[PDB]
């Protein structure tokens, strides 16, 4: 569902962050098959409104979309057509004719259930797969009474037809209510599929899983057979805690997906041990090196470790738990790692002695500006002016403004060039402007020392075109670091120029 | 062409020695580079032939001048302009170091005007500053409108590098002069892409632009 | 693996396969044959990555600063190569512009990408 923590005066600024974050993260991480031509701004979700609608922007999407899902792959990948939209599409709560060819393959494939096995697998898998356009409750009536005809007739030692009927059935029962005759055989069935060898059973009943769990509101008896799966989640996380390389890819990434849900929509089924034992072991799993966890795993696991703190659900020692998971995750020296640890940092920062883990953390980021690729430090340049205007008062961070500019270990004052023009006229209320001066005063004690010669002219140029009037001195900014190096006598005439207009400034 | 282009053997390379030792014989061996400059252009023929002019006789050192300045320096190859560079560099000091009744009465005052004219006409003297600069101490050895003044210097051009800049230079432009200012006589078509794309980010975040519209 | 993470788009992690073919092939190519091959397949796609990004000195291991040292294999594709370093480090498009003419027949294809993307991301 879309998020409670979103829609504030202080929620719309976090969503202005992470937009840019998710942004150049799906600039760099993900797999352009919406996306044709090289351009950034491509980000493209299909999910439409809900008679339909029109198109929703990926700026209003920002966490909607599900953990199964590799970052901006665009397949069939068995969670398409929630049940939150089969309820409120089609409106049944417990220009082509779709219907019509549904209806026909519903009496084609009911027919020739009521023929080779092999065509009763591609049947049922065809049936499943067809079950995303079904507009009537008629028709998954059908769909459960034939499914349930065919598990009754047709053998047990068949798993290539479990695999295939196991999600059926499970979404049959699931748009239907759950009621005790329809709750009992189904559950029997998870309980009973979950014990297989075949490995896309297993991923096949825990999407089913999914769909049960999904939004009808549960038995009392049957949530009492929850638990089952649970000590799956726990054997399966304990198992694959080191070592993600050697047993599985969608496995454990769907499976991690259903339990971040059990986590978020069902918190009381389940001890409070269960989400502190999977925030543990995805904490192992996010600090796996670079050939151990894979990239969708680690994006997938981060998205929902987020996802989980957006809500309001988790208590504060675990959250405590994800900030310093996330901190020494920002550490790490891949540049889209570090961007999605970054918005974990972010996310962090934002649903909550501590001004000088603020202090820490903004040096962290800084530290992260001196080492790191330049894209990363696009991105940190564009988020830490507004980060730094409107988190802790000014003095602050002008005097780590001051001080982390004019470093030698400064690879590059480009960026961080930006960076002091936007804050400083974000600083710009007119008492504030005041203290604007007296820092640019101080500033320049400073400057008096010198720096090699051109660079230090340059960054006193920068420094003045920065904090200055209104309404023609600032647009030359960008020419001004147009030309980083490079000393010439029309910038020592423009250096002479922003000076004696600051000195009139005063 | 087939005495430079086998340089690396023994024989030749003793040859091309030997022709350093002799006035005339280099001179006549320079004349002959100048007749067929026009298929010197590959990479590893002139990087032989920059190998073949690096030490010659020291008076006619004041000739290879002129053919590092006129014919071999404009090449796009950046490593062979940097290794001109060197060698004429290299050149003009060993001119300096020798008698002035020796350079003065070899190279002429009307040609290195021709030299220099060549120099300051084209953009190669902006380039590299130790060639114009050991050529001149040779010589003396005997606020509105004006925000339109700057973004008419630095987008009426021929072509630029720096094109985010330059489409931000372009935004706070008054916009309603835009197409004034936009549709020009020699306007970068380099710098209209950016110019939509910053628009494009103007426009889906909040009141829309004119940079978008004007593009 | 580091074609597979050149399609996919992971340029540091192709970083960090080409120095590690690299030291693989000086540890066992003291070159012999197909070593040199995979020498010179590193020592050109190295350099197109090291210009598509490029690194701070904090991240810039000494291998990196060893080739950089180098530039800045045949000698058509070499020179070539060094005067495209040349002209990065000077960010000289047009020149940029007349090697990508001149060296798309030298290259493979997924050079030929590369060295469109450091031509791309410098205009």
């Amino acid at each position: 569902k879309p998020l409670k923590a979103l829609d504030t005066r202080f929620g719309r600024k976090l969503s202005i962050i992470r937009g840019i974050v998710e942004q150049e993260i799906q600039a760099m991480v993900s797999k352009r098959e919406n996306i044709a031509t090289h351009h950034l701004y491509q980000a493209w979700d299909p999910v439409p409104s809900l008679t339909t609608g029109a198109l929703i922007s990926h700026e209003k999407l920002l966490l909607q979309i599900n953990p199964e899902r590799e970052l901006g792959s665009m397949s069939y990948k068995l969670g398409q057509v929630s049940i939150h939209s089969v309820w409120l599409g089609n409106s049944i709560t417990p220009g082509v004719d779709i219907h019509s060819c549904s209806q026909f393959l519903l009496e084609l494939y009911s027919r020739w259930i009521l023929t080779p096995a092999i065509l009763i697998s591609e049947v049922v898998r065809s049936l499943l797969v067809v079950s995303d356009l079904f507009t009537e409750r008629n028709q998954f009536e059908l769909m459960y009474v034939t499914l349930t005809e065919l598990r009754r007739v047709h053998p047990s030692e068949d798993e290539i037809l479990a695999q295939y009927l196991v999600p059926a059935t499970c979404k049959a029962a699931a748009v239907l209510g759950m009621d005790k005759a329809v709750a009992e055989p189904v559950s029997r069935l998870l309980e009973s599929t979950l014990r297989s060898s075949h490995l896309p059973s297993r991923v096949g009943a825990l999407h089913g899983v999914l769909y049960v769990l999904e939004c009808d509101l549960l038995d009392d008896t049957a949530k009492q057979l929850i638990p089952v799966i649970s000590d799956y989640l726990l054997s399966n996380l304990k198992g694959i805690a080191h070592c993600v390389n050697i047993h599985s890819q969608q496995h454990v990434l769907v499976m991690c997906a259903t339990a971040f849900y059990l986590i978020e929509n069902y918190p009381l089924d389940v001890g409070p041990e269960f989400s502190a034992s999977i925030i543990q072991m995805c904490g192992v799993m996010l600090s796996g090196s670079e050939e151990s966890t894979p990239s969708i795993i680690y994006h997938c696991a981060l998205r929902g470790l987020e996802r989980l703190l957006l809500s309001e659900q988790l208590s504060r020692l675990d959250a405590e738990s994800l900030v310093k998971l996330s901190v020494d995750r920002v550490n790490v020296h891949s540049p889209h790692r570090a961007m999605a640890a970054l918005g974990l940092m972010l996310t962090c920062m934002y649903t909550g002695e501590s001004v000088i883990v603020a202090m820490e953390r903004v040096s962290v980021l800084f530290d992260r500006i001196r080492k790191g690729f330049p894209c990363e430090a696009r991105v940190v340049a564009r988020i830490l002016p507004q980060f730094l205007d409107d988190f802790f008062p000014p003095q602050d961070i002008m005097n780590k403004v001051i001080g982390e500019f004019l470093s030698n270990q400064q690879p590059y004052p480009q960026f961080m060039a930006t960076v002091v023009y936007k804050v400083f006229q974000t600083l710009h209320s007119t008492g504030q402007s005041s203290m604007v001066r007296d820092w640019v005063m101080l500033s320049l004690s400073n400057f008096t020392q010198r720096a090699p010669v051109a660079m230090a002219t340059w960054s006193l140029s920068c420094f003045f075109v920065s904090a200055s009037t209104s309404p023609w001195v600032a647009a030359i900014l960008p020419h001004v670091i147009s030309r980083m190096g490079k000393l010439e006598q029309v910038d020592v005439n423009l250096f002479c120029l922003v000076a004696t207009d600051f000195y009139r400034h005063q | 062409q087939d005495l430079i282009s086998l340089s690396h053997e023994p024989p030749v390379q003793d040859f091309i020695s030997a022709v350093h030792r002799n006035s005339a014989a280099s001179g006549l061996f320079i004349q002959a580079i100048q007749s067929r400059c026009e298929n010197l252009s590959t990479p590893t023929m002139l990087k032989k032939t920059l190998q073949c002019l690096e030490g010659i006789h020291l008076s006619q050192s004041g000739a290879v001048l002129t053919l590092y300045v006129d014919r071999l320096l404009c090449t796009p190859f950046r490593v062979l302009a940097r290794m001109v560079d060197i060698l004429a560099c290299r050149r003009v000091e060993m001119l300096l170091a020798a008698n002035l009744q020796s350079s003065m009465a070899q190279l002429p005052m009307e040609e290195l005007n021709r030299i220099q004219e060549y120099l300051q006409s084209s953009g190669l003297a902006q380039r590299h500053q130790r060639l114009y600069s050991l050529l001149d101490r040779f010589r003396l050895s005997t606020d509105k409108d004006w925000y339109v003044h700057l973004v008419k210097s630095q987008c009426w051009t021929r072509s630029d590098s720096a094109l985010l800049e330059g489409a931000e230079l372009v935004n706070r432009i008054p916009a309603e002069d835009m197409n004034a200012f936009m549709m020009n006589s020699e306007f970068n078509l380099s710098l209209l892409a950016p110019c939509l794309s910053l628009g494009m980010s103007e426009i889906s975040g909040g009141q829309k632009s004119a940079l978008f519209e004007a593009a | 693996a580091a074609s597979c993470q050149l399609l996919a788009r992971d340029y540091t992690g192709a970083l960090a396969v080409f120095t590690r073919m690299q030291r693989l092939a000086r540890e066992h190519g003291s070159a012999l044959g197909a070593f040199s091959d995979v020498l010179v397949r590193c020592e050109v796609s190295r350099v197109l990555l090291l210009l598509l990004l490029q690194p701070p000195p904090a991240k810039l291991l000494p291998e990196h600063a060893q080739t950089l040292e180098k530039y800045s294999l045949p000698e058509e594709l070499f020179l070539l190569l060094q005067s495209l370093v040349m002209a990065t480090h000077e960010k000289d498009t047009e020149a940029i512009k007349s090697l990508q003419v001149e060296m798309w027949p030298l290259l493979t294809a997924e050079q030929n990408h590369l060295l469109h993307l450091v031509l791309q991301e410098t205009i």
